[PDB]
Parts: C-alpha cells; structure tokens; sequence
C-alpha cells in the first residue's frame, strides 16, 4: 500500500480519489490519503469549494515515484510533486500516519471497480496523451482541449488523443466509399489496430482513460473521444470476438460507475442508441444494454 | 451552409455551382408475379447536375446493368450518384470545377461529401428550395435519351436552349423551374401548353419550343393557371 501525503490544506476543497470524494474544509488537519493499492493507475482530483470552475487532477502510478501535494498560494491550485529524497518521504509519511492526519482509501475486499475502469490504463500511455515530460504524473483539468478540438489553442496544454474521424481520408479507402463508410471494419482493424495502437489494449486503455477524464473533470473533448472510440467499434461488421466481449464488460462498468444526476451531459443520445439498436453489434453488448435500459430508459 | 430564398440570387452569382439531383437514378416498376407476389423491374435512369448560371445539363444516364446483382439499391443509387458526380468533377479541368455542389435531397450530403474527400475547398450544400428537377424525365428528348441507352453515358445539353441571348440566368432559371413545376403536378395539361400551337417548332439542337418573348409571357401565365388549377383540384378551393 502507498501515500499521498499533503503538506496542508489552506482551502476548502472537495478531493477526489479515484471514483470516490471527500471533503476537506478550510485550514482542517488533513495530510493526505494512505493505503492506496498498488499496481493500478489513480487519480487524485479537486473541485475547490469557493469557486468550483476548473476541476483539475493528478494521473500517476505510485511504483514510479513518491509523491506529495503542496498548495500554491500564487498559482492557487493544489499541485502533485515529486520527493527524490526517500528517507525525507518515508519520514515524513510516518509521522503523518502516526498522527492519523490521513483518510484511508476504503477499498471494500469485493470490489473490482477500479480495476475494472482501468484495466488497459497504463501510466505510460497517459503521459504520451498528456505531454509534459518533466513530472511523471499527468495533470489533467475541465478545460484542457484536445488535438482534434485544436484542429476545428495552446498545444503544450492539450489532450493528445487518437485522432478519429469517419469523413477523412484516413478513414475512407479511395474505390471503396460507400463500403468503408457504411462499415469501418478496414479503419478500426487495419488503420487504428494494426497501424496506430498495435494492438486492441492499446485501444481500450485510451478508451478508457477519456471516459474517466470526460466523468471526472467533465472534459468535454474527452467525452467526445470515448463516444468516437465506441462508435467506431459498434459501427464495424467485422470485430474480433474477444475485443466485443471486453467492451462489454468495460462499457458496463462505465455506465454502471456514471452518476445517475451526470447522465445527461456524458452521454450521447444519437450514438448509444445507434450503437445499441442500430448497428453491427446491436446484439453484442448485452450486459451494456441491459444496464442502460434499466438505469437510463429515459436516454432511449 | 443550406441554400434558400434568402441566398437566391448565389444561384447566379460567378462562382461555378452545380445542383445534384438524385431522384431520377434508380427508377423501377412495380408488378405482380406470376406466384401472386411483388416484384420490381429497373429502368434506365440519369443523374441530374445542372449549372444553374449556364444552363449546362450533365446527364449521367444510369444503365439497367448497373444494378444487377446489388443489394439495397436504393442506399447505393445515392452513392453510385456520387461517385458519378466525383468522377465528372474530376474530368473537369481545375478552372472548370465547381467551388459549390448543392444537392436536391439531404441523403446525397454524406456520399457527395465522402466521394470528395479529395477536393476539401468544393462546399457541399443542402437547400431548403422544393426544386421540381425529377420533372426533368418529362422533357421528351431527355426521356428519349435515357431510355434508349443501352450502356452508361453522359449526354450535355443546355437546359435553356438559347434563352440566355435575351434573359438573364435569374430569369432563365425561374424560366425552367416554373416548366419542370408545371410539368411534375400536371404533365398532360403543361405538354398541352407547350405544343398546342404546331407553327411554334422546337429546334433540333433545342429542347423546348422556340417562342418569341411575347409568346414566352403567355406561356408562362399559361404554366401559373395550370399550377393553380391544379392546386384548386387537388385542395377543393
Ligand atoms: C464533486 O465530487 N468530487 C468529484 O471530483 C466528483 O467527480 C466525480 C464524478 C463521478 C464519479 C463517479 C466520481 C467523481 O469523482 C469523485
Ligand atoms: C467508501 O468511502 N466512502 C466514500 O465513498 C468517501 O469517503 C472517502 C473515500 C475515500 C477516501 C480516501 C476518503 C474518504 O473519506 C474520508
């Protein structure tokens, strides 16, 4: 189990971890979070609680170095760092825990949601989505834009996703229009599989992390990169049937994790309904059909 | 974006523009079998690409064969129309290439837009405009054209004959579409119209009779009665 200890908390501020928040108020004796599983991905987030524009976040994996969070009063934002010096961190994380200035990640011994929401997110796939190569943590906000939002402004502060668009010439074989368009089994098999993820992991960790960035910053090119990359599974006739199983199960935790009051901004009417009842794999997403028709009939 | 009465006289402006009509490329019959069942037969059919400043009529005449052995004819006619719209584009030299294409019917957008992918500055457009262009198979030297074919071609004609010697494409194509109006809601009463007076002849490199002006102006009150008779008769007015 590993630490995020916190230097202090000056201001109120609603702290996410994960799928879970808390809320810490206003110059409160509060020096972070322990037990944090190892061996997945996390996120820490915040929404501050005087002004709850910007949600804005850490990615980082606790393998790759200790790290700590310290409010800037210039930059008014809590910031993730790194200590170097392992016996300062070591240290310093003992007393804070021997105080017990620090919440516990609750994680219940039955419950496999996180994994389940990054099974495929690798640490070093974030950080090529999200370039800033000095910190090995990725920040990440409600308002970062991503390359394609940039292409229809500040490219250091982008989110780098996969391009996909289904009227482009990467998309649409010259001589097979109407085949390609109607059915985009050659651009996700041959372009996006084989030619730019390599394999179908690769996929699923993007998918992945742009739903958790659209749910938890509501960031809202993320959103859209999480509906493009479902859509252009469902809308090809020709999927491999372990990528069909697992989207599957990663959709249905998706939307059984989606807060039931954030529904109707995540997602998107015209593509889960053509996904669901109009295409290719209309019929291969059952357990994501059966949660979206008990849980959100409204949106269908 | 959309093309309506607000941005009408863009019709006529110097941009090149073609308007895509797709209503008359897969055509059919509907008969009995012999088992009492129902069943289809296709006829030729043509694409209708107009430049609406020129008169310049590019019909793409669509063979029978085309559609043998094809499923879902009538999703692939939309495309086939765009892939011969491409095509036709392609033929043309860079000066000559229309900057706008504007489709008849919504379900041509994504099939014109995908077939030029490769010409990112040519605007496909929808409009708002209720265009009379499937009447075009009620002209009888198109419809002639069209059924005698017995393998693809692309046959050009001025639609205006020489009218633009005397009126302007504004005038010339309201000209047109009041003809194709009257011909769609009534073709026997407006071919009545147009060939009633056998000294009035139409050419033999013309498609519609040679009136003079003032012969022009009856026949087209001739075309407006006609258009409200038969909204009368169809209303009860
Ligand atoms: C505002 O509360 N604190 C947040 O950062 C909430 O944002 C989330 C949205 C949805 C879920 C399931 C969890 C979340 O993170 C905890
Ligand atoms: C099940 O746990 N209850 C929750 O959902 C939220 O409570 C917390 C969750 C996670 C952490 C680190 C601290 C928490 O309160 C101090």
């Amino acid at each position: 189990m590993n630490t995020v200890p916190f230097t202090s908390a000056p201001i109120e501020v609603t702290i996410g971890i994960d799928q879970y928040s808390f809320n810490v108020k206003e110059n409160q004796p509060f020096h972070g979070i322990k037990d944090i599983p190892i061996g997945h991905v996390h996120v820490i987030h915040f929404q501050h609680a005087d002004n709850s524009s910007m949600r804005y976040g850490y990615w980082f994996d606790c393998r790759m170095g200790n790290f700590y969070i310290q409010y800037d009063p210039k930059d008014g934002l809590y910031k993730m760092m790194e200590e170097r010096d392992g016996a300062k961190f070591e240290n310093i994380v003992h007393n804070f825990k021997e105080r017990q200035m620090m919440v516990s990640y609750p994680k219940i011994d039955e419950d496999d949601t996180w994994y389940n929401l990054t099974e495929f997110v690798q640490m070093d796939k974030i950080r090529k989505i999200v370039r800033k190569d000095e910190n090995q943590f990725s920040y990440v906000d409600s308002s970062m834009t991503t390359v394609q939002e940039n292409e229809l402004s500040d490219p250091a502060h982008s989110l780098n996703y996969t391009v996909i668009n289904f009227k482009s010439r990467e998309a649409i074989r010259p001589g097979h229009e109407m085949e390609d368009f109607l059915d985009k089994s050659y651009y996700l098999n041959t372009v996006m599989l084989q030619g730019i993820f390599k394999n179908s992991s690769n996929y699923f960790g993007e998918l992945q992390f742009a739903f958790l960035n659209a749910m938890f910053f509501g960031n809202y090119g993320s959103s859209l990169q999480w509906h493009a990359m479902i859509e252009l599974i469902c809308s090809s006739a020709t999927v491999p049937k372990h990528m069909l199983d697992k989207l599957d199960e990663i959709l249905y935790y998706q939307i059984k994790t989606l807060p039931e009051q954030y529904s109707d901004i995540l997602l998107n009417e015209r593509v889960w309904n053509i996904c669901l009842y109009s295409s290719f794999q209309k019929n291969s997403l059952h357990n994501t059909e059966k949660i979206m028709e008990n849980k959100y009939p409204e949106l269908l | 974006g959309a093309m309506n009465s607000s941005n009408y006289a863009e019709l006529f402006n110097n941009d090149i523009k073609l308007f895509v009509d797709d209503t008359n490329v897969y055509r059919v019959t509907v008969h009995k079998t012999f088992e009492g069942n129902v069943a289809t037969k296709a006829i030729n059919g043509c694409i209708f690409t107009l430049n609406p400043k020129t008169g310049h009529l590019f019909l793409k005449i669509i063979h029978t064969s085309v559609w043998a052995g094809q499923k879902r004819l009538s999703q692939l006619a939309k495309w086939k129309t765009a892939e011969e719209v491409s095509a036709l584009v392609r033929s043309l030299p860079k000066e000559e290439q229309p900057k706008q294409i504007i489709v008849t019917r919504k379900a041509m957008l994504d099939p014109l837009e995908v077939h030029m992918l490769d010409f990112p500055n040519i605007a496909i457009r929808p409009t708002e405009l209720r265009l009379p262009f499937s009447a075009a198979m009620s002209i009888d030297k198109l419809s002639d054209v069209v059924m005698k074919a017995t393998e693809p071609q692309m046959v050009l004609f001025n639609i205006y004959d020489d009218w633009l010697d005397r009126i302007s494409s504004y005038t010339a194509f309201s000209r047109l579409t009041l003809l194709l109006r009257a011909l769609k809601t009534n073709e026997e009463s407006a071919k009545m119209i147009l060939l009633s007076d056998p000294t009035i002849t139409i050419k033999s490199y013309h498609l519609w009779p040679s009136f003079t002006d003032e012969q022009w102006i009856t026949i087209e009150s001739q075309m407006r009665d006609l258009i409200l008779t038969e909204y009368g008769r169809k209303y009860n007015v």
